[PDB]
């Protein structure tokens, strides 16, 4: 058993008890009874718990199959970047090849 | 010499490359090859059945993914799908869904082998939606993008309801109809779908955790299971209680719409959603501190100077109206409405 | 049919780049549609009002 | 035949949900 | 992993179609007595068993 | 945090494609100009 759990069912058997003596009714004891806003508060609540919850879930512990995702991202960028260099450096040599013809 | 081979055949060696290229990121490779080679075949799937889809989707490759669902020849996009949102990818769902087979928000609620992906099965169970997938895995985004399209979850009908669909699911498989109702109850239960999806959100966390309990009693078996659905649709109305930081959103939460409600009895607020939190047995929203101090507040009502007192003050008094009880009970019979009655 | 949408509109298509821009990190489209762009409302929110 | 299909698709289960499981572990230092 | 009833009667019980049939209507419990007799507590205290 | 570090990855690659972009169309317009002259 929990720890925090022992002071949640004692307080919900006090709140209990105190739910049956909020009912109007018997008063004297036991030898003396022979004789708009609702709408706008609900939203900046849910917003309040989605982004809270979003900040929740962004404090678990990193795993193995999120690093994975960056290793891709490098990886990625890695082949991008090399095909972008070649590509530009074959272009200058062509459009210099085509002048260098003509003198 | 067996072997668990998914295709049992040789790849060619211009597939290989477009294999490695979809998967590894090679961006210029799949550019070059998927516009100057004719003879190649898109769908050419690699030792597990994957093909460059499901291997672009499940590396996080966006610009992969976004060059090869311009082909209108590829298999596998409902897949892609699903495992799109199973892995959390806001983008490549979002790059996936404006393809043009979830034109009008067809294919995302509630056969048609269109969410295969090895010819012979499916990734998750035949049940599972992408909005009940995107429940499932607390997507917020992909719940709120899905929802924006028109995708809910049918909630399931009665444990003894007798439909002629209810009938014949039970008479061809009693395993997958079970485990397809407690999957749509564990879409339906999470915070993801219950704090977009509805008007007010305490009123139907209560509902459905009273329903889900007496569902944990009916049905014998998977009981374990509905608990715990009944306790994190608790926990998200003991969670949203939290937040509140006035006295106005306090009195929003444990009780109802104020001005569509009954005065109660005195100058006292309404307890009806709080006493269905008591029969309900919701037992950490009544012992949340920003209800006690609601309810010290009835409790002591007029009662000023005894709420600051110490003990062995109250017993004190507790003898003091045991001394002097006809007393007292002449004044409430003869004279109420008084500075003592 | 009711959902928590935090501005309860549909962005345009010119402000739906922007907010991309912004939030995935592209430098020079922002400074591209933050010069040569007069009709744009800086202040634009997404589906949660950011 | 039908218990050699139940098998593989099983197996390739198998397979994918250990990979995936494999991918929950925490990241180290290595 | 079992989602359909044929794949808890394929993991449960062996081959069907080159089993006996058992004794009476009910299928055929010879995997299921050897993982009581090699002790495999698990596979036996399962819901699907 | 990591999150952080994909967000890095992500701008630094959007920056560098558009300087290399910029890079190939200033060198390619500046020699247009100058093989307009032979």
């Amino acid at each position: 058993e929990i720890e925090d759990d022992a002071d949640v069912e004692w307080k919900f058997a006090r709140a209990k008890l105190w739910f049956s003596y909020f009912e109007e009714g018997r008063t004297l004891p036991v030898p003396f009874n022979l004789v708009r806003q609702y709408q706008k508060i609900m939203k900046r609540l849910i917003k309040r718990y989605v982004l809270q919850a979003q900040i929740d879930k962004e404090s678990d512990e990193v795993n193995e199959g999120e690093l994975k995702e960056i290793k891709q991202d490098i990886s990625s960028l890695r082949y991008e970047l090399l095909e972008e260099k070649s590509q530009n450096t074959e272009d200058l040599a062509e459009l210099i090849r085509e002048l260098g013809e003509k003198l | 010499a067996y072997m668990f081979s998914d295709r049992s055949t040789s790849l060619s060696i211009e597939e290989e490359r477009f294999l490695d290229a979809a998967e590894y990121g090679n961006i210029p490779v799949v550019r070059k090859m998927l516009e100057e080679c004719h003879s190649l075949n898109v769908n050419c799937v690699d030792y597990m059945g994957q093909n460059a889809l499901q291997l672009a989707v499940a590396n996080e490759h966006l610009e992969i993914t976004e060059l090869l669902l311009k082909k209108e020849n590829l298999s596998r996009v409902g897949d892609a799908l699903l495992l799109a949102i199973s892995k959390g990818y806001v983008r490549i769902v979002e790059a996936i869904l404006s393809h043009p087979a979830f034109a009008e928000g067809k294919r995302l609620a509630t056969q048609d082998d269109f969410y295969a992906y090895d010819e012979d099965g499916t990734r998750f169970s035949h049940d599972v939606t992408p909005i009940i997938l995107a429940a499932h895995c607390q997507e917020y985004e992909i719940v709120h993008t899905l929802l924006r399209k028109g995708a809910r979850i049918e909630r399931p009908h009665d444990y003894f309801c007798k439909c002629n669909d209810c009938n014949q699911k039970q008479k061809h498989d009693s395993f997958s109809h079970s485990r397809s109702r407690i999957n749509a109850y564990k879409g339906l239960a999470s915070p993801a779908y219950l704090s977009l999806s509805s008007e007010d959100p305490v009123m139907t966390a209560l509902e459905l955790s009273n329903e889900l309990a007496v569902l944990a009693n009916i049905e014998k078996e998977f009981k374990n299971d509905y608990k715990k659905l009944s306790m994190q649709c608790k926990d998200f109305v003991v969670g949203l209680l939290d937040l509140c930081r006035n006295t106005e959103e306090v009195e929003a939460i444990l009780n109802g719409d104020v001005e569509t409600l009954q005065s109660g009895d005195h100058g006292r607020p309404n307890l009806s959603r709080l006493k269905l939190a008591i029969k309900y047995e919701v037992k950490k929203f009544v012992a949340h501190p920003n209800c006690q101090q609601q309810l010290l507040s009835i409790w002591y009502e007029n009662l000023s100077g005894l709420r600051q007192q110490t003990m062995a003050v109250k017993f004190l008094v507790v003898l003091a109206v045991a001394i002097g009880l006809p007393f007292l009970a002449l004044i409430y019979w003869f004279a109420p409405c008084s500075k003592m009655g």
